[PDB]
């Protein structure tokens, strides 16, 4: 059933121009993948959270290039969002959990219907 | 700030989306195969005298499910239809690319340009120059062969899709 797959910090950073945004926190379960953000305002620390169904997540791995490292991307209407992971390792498992939790979301209707 | 032209490389397995990509980010071509998930490239370029930055986004030909593949789509600002003169199968299957893209980006003038890659293998050609060229002419857009091994053209339709992009922006802004 329902568990939670993966977890980790990562940093954002707006996709077009590349700038840094905030720190945040990922959690990947068996069917959806959980972005929380902590924005800090004036008086009122603002938080956004977005729950991104597997079925419909587009995952783009980011190729390194000197303003980029270590990063990949999320693509799901009307967002699009880039993550740095904290080193080559970190990314490598994001992806790799991604992608494998797809694939056996896939399988596991293809029995069903 | 520098323009941003985003690209996306659309079209069936094995026509070489790839290596068009690698080709032009970094002059290179291998002959094996490597099935494609997603990724995405950026390049610093100079078109017609100014500076600006190329953003590919290279994906698998077959992707489950419909929802992500629109996603990949809407992304974009510009495509490249890609399909292989050696494979009649992956000229049929540009029809429902360019009606997905036509539908997600929900206009008729879409930067688009039919891609007809592999050209260094003319013997073993299925599509003919004709056919292609009658089928880009009534979508109403260019055509163009080209051969990410030889390099052949593989500059003039990243540049001439940046140059459609450009001309959508210079108008609908
Ligand atoms: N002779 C020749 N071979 C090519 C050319 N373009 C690609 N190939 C070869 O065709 C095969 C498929 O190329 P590839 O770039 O992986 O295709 P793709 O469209 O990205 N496939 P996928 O959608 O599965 O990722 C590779 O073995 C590659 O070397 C070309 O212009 N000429
Ligand atoms: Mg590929």
């Amino acid at each position: 059933g329902q568990y939670l797959v993966y977890n980790g910090d990562l940093v954002e950073y707006e996709a077009d121009h590349m700038a840094q945004l905030q720190r945040v926190h990922g959690f990947l379960m068996n069917d959806c993948l959980l972005v929380a953000t902590w924005l800090p305002q004036r008086r009122g620390m603002y938080r956004y959270n977005a729950l991104y169904p597997l079925d419909r997540l587009a995952v783009v791995n980011v190729k390194d290039n000197p303003p980029m490292k270590d990063m990949f991307k999320l693509l799901m209407f009307p967002e699009s969002r880039i993550f740095q992971a904290e080193n080559a390792k970190i990314k490598r498992e994001w992806l790799e959990v991604l992608e494998e939790t797809k694939r056996a979301l896939s399988d596991k209707r293809r029995r069903e219907q | 700030s520098l323009a941003l032209h985003k690209v996306i490389m659309v079209g069936s397995g094995g026509v070489g989306k790839s290596a068009l990509t690698l080709q032009f980010m970094y002059d290179e071509f291998v002959e094996d195969y490597e099935p494609t998930k997603a990724d995405s490239y950026r390049k610093k370029v100079v078109l017609d005298g100014e500076e600006v930055q190329i953003d590919i986004l290279d994906t698998a030909g077959l992707e489950d499910y419909a929802a992500i593949r629109d996603n990949y789509f809407r992304s974009g600002e510009g495509f490249l239809c890609v399909f292989s003169i050696t494979e009649m199968e992956s000229f049929a299957a540009t029809a429902d690319f360019r009606e997905q893209i036509l539908r997600v980006k929900e206009d008729e003038n879409v930067p688009f340009l039919l891609v007809g890659n592999k050209s260094d293998l003319e013997d073993k050609r299925q599509v003919s120059v004709e056919e292609a060229k009658n089928r880009a002419e009534q979508w109403n857009v260019n055509y163009v062969e080209t051969s990410a091994k030889t390099r052949a053209n593989v500059d003039k339709v990243f540049f001439d899709l940046m140059r459609e992009i450009r001309a959508r922006k210079m108008e609908d802004s």
